């Protein structure tokens, strides 16, 4: 029969910890504040607009 | 996503969402089913896309899998394919999100710095993603393929 | 800041998995409810000042708070109170549009209780005021959208507590 | 217009129009037929929309037309209906444009300053435009009325 | 910034008249050509690097200008020259999509003569180069679209001159 | 139309369940109120014309509305005003006995505001007159009856305005 | 309610409620307690009442429940019992109401058309209601049986 | 300290209402799940030593941490480390039985951060160790109970980090 | 709660829950539905219990409602009635929870200090709660009344 | 399975499944969820059971692992532990299937022949499976452990 | 003879894998739908004679096959036909219970086409009869289990074809 094994690349990039809501809430919001990219910067590019 | 970008841009100006933005999010909402379908196709054929696109990449860049290349050997070539798999996953995220923000933040800010630390060639990573785009387009219909191909195009453009 | 789609893809990204069938479910549900969210946002954008007006009248006016020595007294503090209500309503419409309460926690409710305690603002009275806003905004948007607005107005109330 | 606003944002970030932005430009141009049809209805019924809605405004707010009020006398009431006429014209322009930047550019930047200088009540002007919106609902089919209603919504929201 | 729709409604606004049927006709005509404008924009967006490269090679390169002492010499100067050509092409595609020359007139052309004369940048060479860009972009987009683009390129040429 | 008993029956039919204890006590409240209702209805019919006369005298008589150009300054106009007031009073007395506002919604308050507006009759003037009629009616009927009559008349006045 | 029927007649007559009409309303007020008690008895004995009625109706007309009959089979027989239960609940509502107004709007308007469409036999349904009337008389007081029998009788006549 | 039942009744108490039907539904759900919780606690209480042993072996052993100068080196510190792991598992099963994480925050994670920083304990190594505990205990109690033990273990991880 | 009390004791003993303690938790889990129903009927009859028991208390202790007493004046009497409602609410919580932990935490701890400051006689408060227990007993079956009566008994004993 | 056992017995007599046979199938399908859970615990802990049971087998029967024994060296001890894993897998199949037929077909018909050809001592294999049974009982709850223990018991009996 | 349960475990055995999450999902599906399968088996068992009768009537009676010179002519041959139709029904019911067509393959179809070609039995008429049974049994057992039966009846039809 066909062997039907997983490829190695699946295993290499698979997290095997069964993360749950507290872990996902933390591990998704780890790092510098998202307001570094969730902001806007204003410029007086054209006095006419 | 489009919704979060609109909310961010409006919060900075302290303005409730203008009708110009509200129609944009309404459009994205309406085409959501097609977007989910495209992503579902890509995740179904995750393993085929990565496998054969990687084979194309190694065919066009034999130096990469040749001895002394970055992805030389069984485990090293698997990590190279793992990176391609990561970018496919980011592409599906971007497709359902409706913008390139998830792709940009998760995997294109400092991509050159990371790959130069690793010693990997950025143009060869770009060609691998190009091969993935070709395979994914073959698995999509013409309208579906061109809608997703733009996310692939953003990824390769940042790689360059 | 997040929305429903961003939250779903971020959770899937944390677990290093392509979008699940359950994740696809959540995405579909948000898309099904999305057009309703957009219509409700249009309604309360038009009536934002009116919603604040009614809620202020219905719980914050002709009361000991607005009479002298009750914090809301003084024209400064009255303007600050109505401005805060506009803040709460605007961020509630942001949260309703996004389909996620992360905006409320990240930009509104972080440090808000601490500042209100320092200022002397009655956290109980603000909670009562925004519940009055909840009633008014529910009437304007409709029952279905009013439910959606409520799960974020109540979120703001709980943060204030 | 949608085209000019998209161009402005792309100009700020120094990017040629994205494929999705190009799709939106194409879509707006194609549905321009429906846009023109809605505007044609409104300009066809300029007389009754202003007249009926203004009478509803006067009834809802008797104080504006009372003695010692801003609209007392037929001369002043004629000018008041003239203002409602101007705002309906801006709304038709906005429907044609597909964006609210023409409406804002012409008649919502500084309305509080102008009307307070005149002595006119700004909330009363908002309620008159609300009356125009309600009159518009009967004139326009349900699908059409939602499209015109959003422009009316922006006018009243800025007015308040 | 102004476009075809904005110009039509602006003219009607100066007239103080609602949209006339003639004004509606002008809007219909712009809508008729908007389809071709979109695809032309897509084409030169993808080939923008090639277009600038080809024009630079056609007129700017292998000349005393890029030879020492010619002001295009030095890597910084070369990067600035191709940057200006990128600016001109991008603003040209904006004007082509809009159907109006307002963006060029206000965002680009004003003050450009003063800066170029002060710096010593050769306006004649820039006009020649953007003329070459016009020829290349016309070939790529097609004849009808090239007519649409070429007027805006010539508008920029006149502003420089 | 509907009654208190009929409305509870409708709600039970919607639920799809036989008479509950809650249904029993809601119906029993109507049963207890019946004596007050019927006595008040007889009084209202007996003094109906006097009620109208008293209300307009208290509110709109000897005023500019009665004076020339006031929408009541004609024999026909005055008769019409008295007629509409009697219409509201009769339907309100019906509705008070019924216990539900369905009768007033179905007949009394259907398109009335729009018709009044197009005619030019003042909605505010009608509302003031209705409140005056409510005061006169409460006095005539009695304290307990006046409270119920107030609720029904309030529905008519609020719907008109 | 009886008051509702009187109100409808008064509205058509364009006159305040007649003194005799108010007198009947007063009688309905007096009999509210007795009517509620009778309705409570019916609701309390609901399951047994319609169970016995179903057995009696199937005995009277065995072809309703026999092969080739409308209610042949357990599921359709249960549906037939539900239809009878719908009628029983309507009769309880009507007993509380003191008038035929509750029943007429539910199960006595167009009922013949609905039953003809589904295929159930209208005469057999009427007999089932009659069986319910007999069971109710057995389970109620003598004068309670008279009033309940009157409301039941209107239902039976409506089926005819 | 709180339970699922205690949390529900305390929320209703804060509002000042007797237990609503929604509150009753929460309580009924907890009662339905109580047997499953009791089973899972019976399992890991028997295997507590084995869970700690496997987790220590999988992540904490044959590394620099448990070789000279590693904070787990020295028998006193090794005993302390395994004692802390049994602490974490015991309180995690308390929280699982309760159905509320208030136990963990009130007891386990009050200044635990500060103590470990003072002691020099590596927070990251403890988090890795209790992650290994989570894997072992989830396998023992089964998937549905494991995802309940998992959230409490991850709550402890977040407090440490 | 049973769970919180068992875990408190086990925490002090530093033991995973003893098998017997787990068995008690199992039995509490199974009896929870009966507890919920008992609490349900108490809250349904909240109004009758309070008014009936309060009138019993005032009969037993006319001094408190007499002039020169704590509750004299309709307003003061009403607030005492509120206190009785509060304590019934705590008792319903305790019945659901299975222990006195919620009852004693929310109220009944600093009870003497609070009531000494208020001026009320705490034995009179206990008499009112006893009357509530009697009314609740009448509203419950003999088994159910025993379970609820124990929590009422704890409250009155602590008051004394 | 149990479905196959019922169907085989029915096929032999050329009769539709008797009501008793169908009763057994209904019990088995209703109990299937707990069966799958028991099997899942064994599969999830497949490494612990094999490792600890291997140690117990090697302690109790040191001759097999001693030099000159069948399982000498890690090369051959790996094969012995693999066979223990095989029989754990068969037992999980049996738990899911509800019968010992999966175990007997795959790995109990001819074990005497196979192991006597490989030279392996069958009584020692039996000790290994008994050790697996004890370890699995530690992992499983008592009620579930009894059910899984039956399948382990069938295996040890077959190899004795 | 091999069920869906035996099929799932045997496939995993061939791959040498413990029952994984995907195969366990297959088993969960079969266990869930087992109740419908069992009830339908009882229905067909009780009404076997009626199912065969109605099928023989709908497709085979009053035709060439029953008239002299046809196959079913003679009571011998007719009794054989109804016997074989019941065999097809009984084995289809076995297969529905199991969830696998292997029982049909091994016991029924293992040479059936050759036997019917040897005796001269009309394969087309047998197919018509089995499809008639498919219709009748679908009515008796309902649509939900009728589809599940239909796949196995279609299996027999294909084999005989
Ligand atoms: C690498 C060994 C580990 C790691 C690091 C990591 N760091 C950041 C972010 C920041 N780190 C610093 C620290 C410094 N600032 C300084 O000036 C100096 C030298 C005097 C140091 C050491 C700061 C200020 C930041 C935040 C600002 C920033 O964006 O850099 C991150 C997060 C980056 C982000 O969120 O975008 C990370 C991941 N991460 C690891 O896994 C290693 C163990
Ligand atoms: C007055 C000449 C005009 C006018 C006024 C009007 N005001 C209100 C209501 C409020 N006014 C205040 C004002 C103040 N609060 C302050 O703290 C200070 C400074 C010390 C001021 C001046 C407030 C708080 C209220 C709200 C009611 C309250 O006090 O609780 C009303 C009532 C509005 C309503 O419908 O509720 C009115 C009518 N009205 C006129 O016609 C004049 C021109
Ligand atoms: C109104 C319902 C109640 C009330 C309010 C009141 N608030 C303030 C002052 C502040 N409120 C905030 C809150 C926010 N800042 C934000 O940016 C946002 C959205 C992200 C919120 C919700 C802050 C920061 C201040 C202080 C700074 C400021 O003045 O703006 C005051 C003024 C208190 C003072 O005397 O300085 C008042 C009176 N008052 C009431 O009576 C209501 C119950
Ligand atoms: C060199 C090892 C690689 C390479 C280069 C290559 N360059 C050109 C053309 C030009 N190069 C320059 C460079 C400079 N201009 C400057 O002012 C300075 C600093 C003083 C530098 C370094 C310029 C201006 C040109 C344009 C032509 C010109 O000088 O006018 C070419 C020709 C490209 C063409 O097709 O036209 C090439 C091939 N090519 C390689 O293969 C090497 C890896
Ligand atoms: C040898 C005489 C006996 C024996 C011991 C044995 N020990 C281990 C593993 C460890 N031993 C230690 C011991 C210490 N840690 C300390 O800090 C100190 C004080 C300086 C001591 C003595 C530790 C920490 C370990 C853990 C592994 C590690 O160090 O990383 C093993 C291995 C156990 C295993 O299976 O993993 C063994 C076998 N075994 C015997 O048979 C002797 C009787
Ligand atoms: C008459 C004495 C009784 C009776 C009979 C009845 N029979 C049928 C139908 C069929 N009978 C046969 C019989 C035979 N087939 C044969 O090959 C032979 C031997 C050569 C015999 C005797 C068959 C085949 C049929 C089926 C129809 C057909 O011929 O194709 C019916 C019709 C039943 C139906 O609905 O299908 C009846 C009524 N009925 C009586 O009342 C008598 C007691
Ligand atoms: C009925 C739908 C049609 C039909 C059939 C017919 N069959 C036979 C005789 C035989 N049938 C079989 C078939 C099977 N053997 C099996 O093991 C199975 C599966 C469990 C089947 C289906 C065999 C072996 C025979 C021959 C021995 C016997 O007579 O039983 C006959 C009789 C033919 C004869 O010569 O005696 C008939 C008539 N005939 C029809 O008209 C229908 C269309
Ligand atoms: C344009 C047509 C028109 C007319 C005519 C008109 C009449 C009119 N007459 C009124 C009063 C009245 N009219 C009379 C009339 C009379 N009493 C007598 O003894 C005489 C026989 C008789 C006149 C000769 C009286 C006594 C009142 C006052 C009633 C009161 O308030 O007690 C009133 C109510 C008070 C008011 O004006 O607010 C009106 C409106 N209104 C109109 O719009
Ligand atoms: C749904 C039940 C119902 C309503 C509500 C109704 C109202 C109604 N009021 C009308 C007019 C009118 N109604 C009034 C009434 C008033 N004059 C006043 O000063 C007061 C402010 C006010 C009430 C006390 C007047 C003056 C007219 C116009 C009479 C005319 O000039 O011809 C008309 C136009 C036809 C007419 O002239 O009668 C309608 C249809 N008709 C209805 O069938």
């Amino acid at each position: 029969p066909e062997k039907e094994e997983t490829p190695r690349f699946v295993e290499l990039g698979a997290v095997t910890e069964l993360r749950t809501e507290p872990a996902i809430q933390f591990r998704a919001n780890q790092g510098v504040s998202k307001r570094r990219e969730q902001t806007k910067v204003f410029k007086l590019t054209d006095l006419n607009d | 996503s489009v919704v979060t970008k609109s909310i961010v841009n409006a919060d900075a100006e302290a303005r409730y969402l203008s009708p110009g933005e509200l129609d944009r999010i309404k459009n994205f909402v309406s085409t959501g089913e097609r977007r989910l379908r495209i992503a579902q196709t890509l995740t179904e054929n995750r393993e085929r896309i990565v496998k054969q696109a990687g084979d194309q990449l190694f065919q066009k860049r034999p130096d990469v899998v040749s001895p002394g290349g970055n992805a030389y050997g069984e485990e090293m070539t698997a990590t190279c394919l793992r990176d391609l798999d990561y970018y496919l996953r980011l592409v599906t995220y971007g497709i359902v999100a409706g913008d390139v923000t998830p792709i940009e933040e998760i995997g294109l800010v400092g991509v050159r710095e990371m790959y130069n630390s690793l010693g990997t060639p950025i143009p060869a990573v770009a060609e691998g993603i190009r091969a993935m785009k070709n395979v994914a387009c073959s698995l999509l219909s013409a309208e579906d393929a061109a809608e997703a191909g733009s996310y692939f195009d953003f990824v390769i453009g940042a790689m360059q | 800041m997040q929305d429903a789609i961003t939250a779903v893809i971020n959770a899937s990204d944390v677990q290093g998995k392509y979008l699940d069938t359950a994740a696809m479910e959540k995405l579909k549900a948000y898309f099904a409810t999305g057009e309703l969210r957009v219509r409700a946002a249009s309604v309360i954008s038009a009536n934002a000042a009116n919603i604040v007006k009614e809620a202020v009248a219905k719980s914050l006016l002709y009361s000991d708070i607005t009479r002298p020595g009750g914090n809301m007294y003084t024209t400064r503090r009255y303007a600050a109170c109505i401005r805060d209500l506009d803040y709460y309503l605007r961020y509630a419409t942001y949260a309703m549009l996004a389909g996620d309460p992360s905006i409320l926690d990240e930009r509104v409710l972080n440090g808000l209780k601490e500042t209100y305690n320092s200022l002397g603002v009655p956290i109980a009275a603000t909670v009562q005021a925004i519940q009055a806003m909840k009633e008014v905004t529910a009437s304007l948007v409709g029952a279905d959208a009013g439910k959606e607005m409520g799960i974020y107005f109540d979120y703001i109330c709980s943060g204030l507590s």
